[PDB]
RNA sequence: GGAGGUUGGCUUAGAAGCAGCCACCCUUUAAAGAAAGCGUAAUAGCUCACUAGUCGAGUCGGCCUGCGCGGAAGAUGUAAC
RNA sequence: UGUCGGCUCAUCACAUCCUGGGGCUGAAGCCGGUCCCAAGGGUAUGGCUGUUCGCCAUUUAAAGUGGUACGCGAGCUGGG
């Protein structure tokens, strides 16, 4: 946006678009406003290796305004001209080949996919194989809702027939018969199952050195200041036996999109005072990629240098045993902060240090004050058991936090 | 502002002033050092 | 803090150089970093020169042996006496270079048989 | 900048850090000055190096002198210093060597003569643990 | 102005006045602490300690003691000369 | 000189529960914590129990703390 441009989610976009080397066209959008100077964007983005095609040039800079409408035709010209410099070879006669954009189920017609055809042609009738699934295109819908008999080389269509709903990254390929399709499908899930176990052991920070290779890392800090401090510290490391270069780095929890970035770039997850979400956890489990949470700044860099020289492994330091989700708070005026909670992982016990985290970023760090159920002072609460908790010399524990409890392994 | 029965300087920019027959401490550095009464 | 006895010690000390100097000049140091003056003092020490800063009121009483006695009327502001007991002159080409280079002090006057200029 | 390099160590850029604290200068030219160190006694002796980048970007090498803490350490045996000076005195120091390092430390030391420089170094020695002796 | 040996020695990945321990010396000087405080991941940076000039007659704190000021909010109506 | 609780009817204090005006905050915002000023007006319905109290269910901007023969039987009740 012309007003207030370049913010810590635009840098994430530039990193994601650099991991896969692709051309970038910048379209400053909200020029129909008083405070809409673009030159501060022009040079603010320039310190991202996105220098404009007026000083040096690897990217254009065209101002549009979506709501009003001006400038669009220049943007279309710019994007087509950028495309012209790159490749773009396709044969509109070969058997079709493409990718699937999005799939959905429906009681009528069953499963539906939104294949984008990339090469060849997809006239209605072929034997399509898409990842694990296979079938015949018994019907086809175009973008605007009208049935079509043929599909171009780069025209998105929406087919019917597959035996299951496909994923959002698989390849549509035309084949000869269903038997070959079944053989290839069986082989495909065999290989896909086989890749995961190799990745979930060879991808650890412990074994990067063993088997350049430019060690890649993805970092999610808690406050920006620590983020630039740590990026600056990690800048100079790695000379001739592996090298380090961050491919991510933003403020917030470990979003699933960041896990996907690391998975595609074969990186490793560093989390500074942050926790991973449900989706990020599920992707970590699926792809078996490494992910380690750190408490202090220097342990991150000491592990990075140790693993760069590859001299030690192991886990130690901290192990989490029990996470309780705070349900409601009834802080009594007798100098208390009694917060009700229900344990969602493990077991919580008294003589441990606790860690109060809200929106996946830790806010406190200290021990407890009371962990009674009604008045029992159980000093140990099994999972699935509601209780009341109290943190020592701390308040402002809102409704929706979590109370992690961990052991500092010695 | 902190109201106490015994007010006194807490640093080297606190000043003692009597204002309308009330002893006050005002701080030019840290607003947390404001006191009344005493 | 200097006292009545402590203060008058330097007055006698300044007299000893005054009672043996030949040509001396008065200089100021308003703005001169100690680093620049450190080399100049050692260069003055190497070249057999004697420069010191004294109170503007102590100088007017220190000079009693007729060394730079005419400089009483100009002993205002920062002031450093550059005494040269040997080779009258000598400690003049340094100030001419320093003043033109460091933009420091008007060099006040000189002490050549009571010739201030 | 007032960092110290050790008789040629510019090959790495671990301690370069010429982004947060110093301007970005092509470290190769300073690495091209790593031979300008030329050691003198092994590639482990540190040296005082000051870079002039305040005006423009013409990086200049000062190479003032060597610290009179390694010298009193190296040139008197033990390569360490007493963690409790005057309580675990590592060992006495020969006088003329203190003059010898004072003689070589002609730059700086801001003294009228070496007769005051000898007394200057002993203060440094009195913290290392060396027993000053004439 | 407020500086040199000097990032004092040690520990430490890095401890440079200012994590911690041990000392706490010397030199050009008007004076400047191997440093009182804020900051740096460590550097850098900003003040105090002290000193020169400036204006020109008083100024700083402690002790004994007479009289006062806060500490001081209640129930039918001033309502503790 | 008729002693608990309930009902009807009240009146005052402020050591303020809500609404009102502010200082500090380990106060980004929305919500908070603590202290100062302020008594104009407001300030639940039920299940259990003889209960005041209490624990529960669902509300409310909030469901204040106390004095008045622990206000009120020549105003009612009579469960204890
Ligand atoms: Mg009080
Ligand atoms: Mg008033
Ligand atoms: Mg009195
Ligand atoms: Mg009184
Ligand atoms: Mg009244
Ligand atoms: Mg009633
Ligand atoms: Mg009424
Ligand atoms: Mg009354
Ligand atoms: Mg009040
Ligand atoms: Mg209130
Ligand atoms: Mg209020
Ligand atoms: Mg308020
Ligand atoms: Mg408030
Ligand atoms: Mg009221
Ligand atoms: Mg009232
Ligand atoms: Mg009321
Ligand atoms: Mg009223
Ligand atoms: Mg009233
Ligand atoms: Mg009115
Ligand atoms: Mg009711
Ligand atoms: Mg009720
Ligand atoms: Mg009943
Ligand atoms: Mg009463
Ligand atoms: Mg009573
Ligand atoms: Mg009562
Ligand atoms: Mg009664
Ligand atoms: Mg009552
Ligand atoms: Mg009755
Ligand atoms: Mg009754
Ligand atoms: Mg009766
Ligand atoms: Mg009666
Ligand atoms: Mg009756
Ligand atoms: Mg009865
Ligand atoms: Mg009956
Ligand atoms: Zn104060």
């Amino acid at each position: 946006a012309a007003d207030d441009g370049v913010m810590p989610q635009t840098q994430e976009a530039v990193q994601h678009a650099k991991a896969a080397g692709v051309p970038i066209v910048v379209a400053v959008n909200k020029i129909d406003k008083p405070e809409a100077n673009p030159d501060n964007i022009k040079n603010g983005l320039a310190a991202l290796d996105v220098i404009p095609e007026e000083w040096g040039g690897d990217a254009p800079f065209v101002p549009v305004s979506a709501k009003l409408g001006t400038g669009v035709d220049e943007l279309l010209e710019a994007v087509l001209l950028q495309a012209e410099v790159l490749e773009l070879k396709a044969t509109p006669s070969a058997p079709g080949r493409g990718v699937v954009v999005e799939s959905r189920l429906d009681k009528g017609r069953g499963p539906v996919a939104t294949v984008l055809v990339q090469d060849g042609t997809l006239r209605q009738g072929d034997m399509v194989l898409v990842g694990i699934n296979y079938g015949r295109v018994r019907a086809m819908l175009d973008e605007n809702g009208k049935p079509i008999k043929e599909a171009g080389p780069s025209i998105p269509v929406e087919i019917l027939g597959l035996d299951g709903t496909p994923d959002a990254g698989d390849e549509m390929t035309v084949v000869a018969d269903e038997k070959k399709a079944r053989e290839v499908a069986l082989f495909r899930q065999g290989k896909f199952r086989e890749v995961k176990l190799a990745r979930a052991h060879a991808g650890k920070l412990e074994n990067i050195f063993e088997n350049k290779k430019t060690l890649n890392i993805v970092l999610k800090a808690d406050v920006r200041g620590s983020l630039e401090a740590l990026q600056g510290s990690l800048s100079g490391l790695g000379n001739d036996e592996v090298q380090v270069r961050v491919v991510g780095g933003g403020v917030g929890g470990i979003t699933e999109s960041d896990a996907n970035l690391a998975l595609a770039s074969n990186a490793v997850l560093f989390g500074f005072n942050v926790r991973a979400d449900a989706g990020a956890r599920k992707i970590v489990e699926a792809e078996g990629l490494d992910m380690r949470y750190y408490n202090v700044i220097y342990d991150i860099i000491e592990d990075v240098k140790k693993a760069l020289t590859g001299m030690l492994g192991s886990d130690l330091r901290e192990n989490i045993l029990g996470i309780a989700e705070v349900r409601d708070v009834f802080r009594s005026p007798k100098f208390g902060a009694i917060a009700g909670c229900m344990v969602t992982e493990g077991m919580v016990h008294r003589n441990r240090p606790i860690r109060v985290l809200r929106d996946d970023v830790v806010i406190f760090e200290g021990e407890l004050e009371s962990l009674r159920r009604f008045k029992d002072d159980v000093a140990e609460v099994r999972a699935g058991m509601e209780c009341g908790i109290g943190v020592k010399s701390y308040n402002d524990v809102k409704v929706g936090d979590k109370i992690e409890v961990f052991e500092k392994v010695e | 502002m902190k109201v106490r029965a015994s007010v006194k300087k807490l640093c080297r920019n606190c000043k003692i002033i009597r204002r309308d027959g009330i002893v006050r401490v005002i701080c030019s550095a840290e607003p947390r050092h404001k006191q009344r009464q005493g | 803090a200097i006292k009545l006895e402590d203060k008058k010690a330097i007055v006698a000390e300044v007299n000893e150089a005054a009672k043996a100097a030949l040509s001396a000049v008065v200089a100021d140091a308003r703005g001169v970093t100690v680093g620049a003056m450190t080399g100049l003092r050692k260069e003055a020490r190497e070249a057999g020169v004697y420069v010191k800063v004294v109170r503007n009121t102590l100088l007017k009483r220190a000079v009693e042996g007729t060394q730079f006695d005419v400089l009483n009327d100009v002993f205002k502001g920062p002031t450093l006496i550059a005494f040269s007991n040997e080779h009258p002159g000598a400690a003049a080409r340094i100030f001419r270079e320093f003043a033109k280079g460091q933009d420091k002090f008007e060099i006040k006057a000189a002490a050549f048989e009571g010739q201030f200029l | 900048i007032k960092l110290q390099v050790k008789a040629g160590q510019a090959n790495p850029s671990p301690p370069v850090g010429p982004a947060l604290g110093q301007h970005g200068v092509n470290i190769m030219e300073f690495c091209k000055a790593f031979n300008a160190k030329t050691q003198g006694q092994e590639p482990g002796l540190p040296t005082p190096v000051i870079i002039t980048v305040y005006s423009d970007r013409s990086f200049t090498f000062e190479t003032k002198s060597t610290p009179a803490a390694v010298l009193l350490k190296k040139a008197a045996g033990i390569t360490s210093g007493s963690a409790r000076p005057n309580s675990q005195k590592v060992g006495t120091v020969t006088r003329a060597q203190l003059e010898e390092i004072a003689k070589t430390k002609q730059a700086d030391l801001t003294a009228a003569d070496l007769d005051a420089a000898v007394r200057t170094i002993a203060g440094s020695a009195r913290s290392m643990g060396l027993n000053v002796e004439g």
